[PDB]
């Protein structure tokens, strides 16, 4: 909802497309005026010349009418292919995302947009396309004591996925984008080494699934 | 100076933004013209006797004034030109 | 040589005001409420210590808006609003809550054919 | 460039006959503007992709990594690393000679100082924030156990840099000494920089020095060709100088473009490492450089952009039957 009430009074955000079409019509209506400009020759008119003097005369004005004009397309011309490349090289970012973004979900990152990306929805406007990228952007914070590691028995004990932490107290284990404690257990831990060499282990007890288990 | 952003915008309503328009020279308050005889035009143009072109006569010439004005009031003179150089306009540029 | 440069119309939109601020570019304010500047001789806005988000880029970090009666002012932008995070050898932050946001995103794909 | 100017030096004569070509004088400017507003384009879509200024701790453990070679030098008037000085050494009259004629150089919008703070917040919420800075708020986290992810990128399980944390920080150390010298020793590692400043005061040259010929014309100094030959005819004349120097200007401003256009495609893959590279962990191989992509570290030079890749290269191999 909040796109649409953009656009609504938006002018700006299509700039970028509002630009392109603008500078083509620029160079199309200057290319045209070029036709009223007197290039030297005695008057822009191409007939206006001729109907005044002997062509023999014309022979020689119509040169700097034509090396006039001649030249003022070679100008616009060569601007439309250096301009064409441009948009190329900016059609060829625009299927890098329809790729990539809308057929995938990128882990380029700021690829797709601010935040992680879940998904685009494409939108055609004229000469362009518009794509809706659906970001996922974390918010809240909370300050945690952390340790890279966790001894149990002179084991160390590492994450699989995400990181030891403690709101001051007891250890959790959580995942890194979401906040979701969770008591530290095997299943969480994997061990590797022991307590020497890590550089912040602290003590703790890793829970195990298994010993409760048996005692039955 | 506001107005000639509105000529150069084209557009009697300027957006917001920064607009080159025009460039400004500081005008020249007034001229310096620093030169540093008479030249022997009555000795060579009223001479009494040209060579022909076999054996032309060079007389080199400078370390004088120019009378130039006469030059054009002569006016008994055929075949007049000035090639490069416009004839009237060198009375003041020099040599 | 002439200063040159150019000359330079600031302004907020015509909508805003009618007011704008002349920049000479490149030049020393002596050739012309006038500052002078990195970027050449300005006139018509006042100079502000207060550092804000640069909306009207002029040059070399001076960047003029209009708000304060009012009359556009100059003023080195500041680039961003500054942070320190806060930073200890086991001190974490992970967020608790999220947002799901959606950016458009514009690019132009093809220019109107001619021939 | 100031067209009007630029083509007739201060002669209304000359400056009449200019106004028969029409809008060839404002559609260079128009176009020569078009290059100067994105090229604040580019260096803004770079260097700043973050929403606040960060700025390091003022107490640095990262663990054994030294920082203070890439860190803002506090000590100096403009802040900037130190490896950054030895940047704009090598990097470098032509300083209102072109100036003369209507050859302007604008100053670029952001200030080499303010270049600096991007590259230093960039750089300092990448050292403190990990990549989460670019993804919403800077979360501040353990640089040691920022590291342990950066590994989990490239397959290595975390167990390896926790207890080879000490060597990993030497190595990378003296990985950082080397990268002055790198730089100290030799003049041409900035080549790619030192060739765009010298293309760019190449074409201003050329385009100054076409002022000096004839072009056909009897003389290059338009004063004094308005001043000696006559006007009916010093108009065929004049013509000659404007035709060979109006064309010499589309010739200089259509190079312009096109050495633009490669720019903006440089910008972009700056753009593109800076967001992927510097702000994320890259996954396309070799984008960042040879290696198994850890982080990158922005550091602005003159017109340009240098990063520091750090990246993991294995070593010892041992043959070993497998099934
Ligand atoms: C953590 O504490 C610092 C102390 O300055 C504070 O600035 C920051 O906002 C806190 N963050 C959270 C997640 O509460
Ligand atoms: C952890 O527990 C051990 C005994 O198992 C004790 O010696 C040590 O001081 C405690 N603290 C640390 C730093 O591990
Ligand atoms: C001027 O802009 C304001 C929004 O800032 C708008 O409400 C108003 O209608 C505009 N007026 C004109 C003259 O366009
Ligand atoms: C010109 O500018 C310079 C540098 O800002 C300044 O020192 C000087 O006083 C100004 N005036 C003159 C004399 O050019
Ligand atoms: C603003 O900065 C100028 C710099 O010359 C200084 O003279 C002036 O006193 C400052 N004003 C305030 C209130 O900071
Ligand atoms: C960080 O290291 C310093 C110096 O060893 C120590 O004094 C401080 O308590 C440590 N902080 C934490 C929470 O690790
Ligand atoms: C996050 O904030 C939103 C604000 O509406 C709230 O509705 C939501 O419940 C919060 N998070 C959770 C998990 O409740
Ligand atoms: C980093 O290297 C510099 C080299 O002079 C040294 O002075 C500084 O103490 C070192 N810092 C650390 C943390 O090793
Ligand atoms: C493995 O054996 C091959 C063949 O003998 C040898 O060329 C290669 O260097 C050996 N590599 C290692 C890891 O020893």
């Amino acid at each position: 909802g909040k796109i649409q009430d953009s656009l609504s009074s938006t002018a700006s955000a299509l700039g970028k497309l509002q630009d392109v079409v603008n500078q083509n019509a620029q160079a199309l209506n200057t290319l045209v005026k070029q036709l009223s400009s007197n290039f030297g020759a005695i008057s822009s008119v191409l007939n206006d010349i001729l109907s005044r003097l002997d062509k023999v005369e014309a022979e020689v004005q119509i040169d700097r009418l034509i090396t006039g004009r001649l030249q003022s397309l070679q100008t616009y011309v060569t601007q439309q292919l250096i301009r064409a490349a441009e948009i190329r090289a900016s059609a060829n970012l625009a299927a890098t995302k329809m790729s990539e973004c809308v057929l995938g979900q990128s882990k380029r990152v700021d690829f797709c947009g601010k935040g992680y990306h879940l998904m685009s929805f494409p939108q055609s406007a004229p000469h362009g396309v518009v794509f809706l990228h659906v970001t996922y952007v974390p918010a809240q914070e909370k300050n945690f004591t952390t340790a890279p590691a966790i001894c149990h028995d002179g084991k160390a004990h590492f994450p699989r996925e995400g990181v030891f932490v403690s709101n001051g107290t007891h250890w959790f284990v959580t995942q890194r984008n979401f906040y979701e404690p969770q008591i530290i257990t095997t299943d969480n831990t994997f061990v590797s080494g022991n307590c020497d060499v890590v550089i912040g282990i602290v003590n703790n007890t890793v829970y195990d699934p298994l010993q409760p288990e048996l005692d039955s | 100076p506001l107005s000639e952003t509105k000529c150069t915008l084209k557009s009697f309503t300027v957006e917001k933004g920064i607009y080159q328009t025009s460039n400004f020279r500081v005008q020249p308050t007034e001229s310096i013209v620093r030169f540093p005889n008479l030249c022997p035009f009555g000795e060579v143009f009223n001479a009494t006797r040209f060579a022909s072109v076999y054996a032309w006569n060079r007389k080199r010439i400078s370390n004088c004034v120019a009378d130039y004005s006469v030059l054009y009031n002569s006016a008994s003179f055929s075949t007049f030109k000035c090639y490069g150089v416009s004839p009237t306009k060198l009375n003041d540029l020099c040599f | 040589p002439c200063s040159f440069g150019g000359v330079s119309v600031i302004t907020p939109g015509t909508n805003t005001s009618n007011q704008v601020a002349v920049l000479y570019q490149d030049v020393n304010c002596t050739e012309v409420n006038v500052f002078q500047t990195r970027a050449g001789c300005l006139i018509g806005a006042e100079h502000v210590n207060n550092s804000y988000e640069c909306d009207i880029p002029i040059g070399a970090g001076i960047c003029a808006s209009y708000q304060t009666s009012q009359s556009i002012i100059a003023y080195t932008m500041s680039l961003g609003a500054e942070n320190s995070v806060a930073y200890s050898n086991n001190s974490i932050a992970i967020p608790t809550n999220f947002t799901i946001s959606v950016t458009t995103e514009i690019l132009p794909v093809s220019m109107t054919k001619t021939s | 460039v100031d067209c009007t100017m630029y083509i007739c030096g201060d002669s209304t004569e000359c400056s009449n006959l200019l106004l028969q070509y029409g809008s060839f004088c404002t559609q260079l400017n128009r176009a020569l503007t078009g290059i100067a507003v994105e090229q604040d384009k580019n260096t803004q879509e770079v260097f700043a992709q973050v929403k606040q200024i960060y700025k390091t701790p003022p107490i640095k453990d990262f663990g054994g990594f030294n920082f203070s070679q890439i860190l803002p030098d506090p000590s100096k008037p403009s802040k900037r690393s130190f490896i950054e000085d030895l940047l704009f050494n090598k990097v470098t009259d032509l300083i209102c000679a072109q100036k003369f004629n209507g050859l302007t150089v604008l100053p670029p919008l952001l200030t080499d100082e303010m270049i600096a703070q991007y590259t230093s917040a960039l750089l300092a919420g990448t050292i403190t924030s990990g990549w989460t800075f670019g993804a919403g708020a800077a979360l501040q986290i353990p640089f040691a156990m920022q590291m342990a992810y950066r590994f989990n990128g490239i397959g290595v399980t975390q167990n390896v840099l926790y207890e080879n944390q000490k060597l990993i920080a030497n190595q990378f150390n003296s990985a950082i000494g080397k990268i002055q010298d790198s730089l100290s020793s030799t003049a041409s590692a900035l080549g790619k920089l030192q060739d765009v400043v010298n293309q760019n005061a190449q074409a201003l040259n050329t385009l100054v020095k076409q002022l000096s010929s004839n072009f056909g014309a009897i003389s290059s100094v338009l004063n004094d060709i308005l001043s000696r030959l006559d006007k009916v005819e010093a108009e065929v004349q004049i013509d000659r100088l404007i035709t060979g120097r109006l064309q010499s200007l589309q010739t200089y401003v259509t190079q312009q473009l096109i050495r633009a256009a490669e720019i903006r495609a440089s910008a972009n893959l700056a753009a593109t490492k800076m967001s992927e590279c510097v702000l994320g962990q890259s996954k396309r191989v070799d984008f960042c450089g040879k290696g198994y992509h850890l982080m990158s570290f922005p550091q602005s030079a003159p017109h340009g952009v240098v990063f520091l890749h750090v990246t993991y290269v294995p070593a010892q191999e041992k043959n070993f039957t497998t099934a």
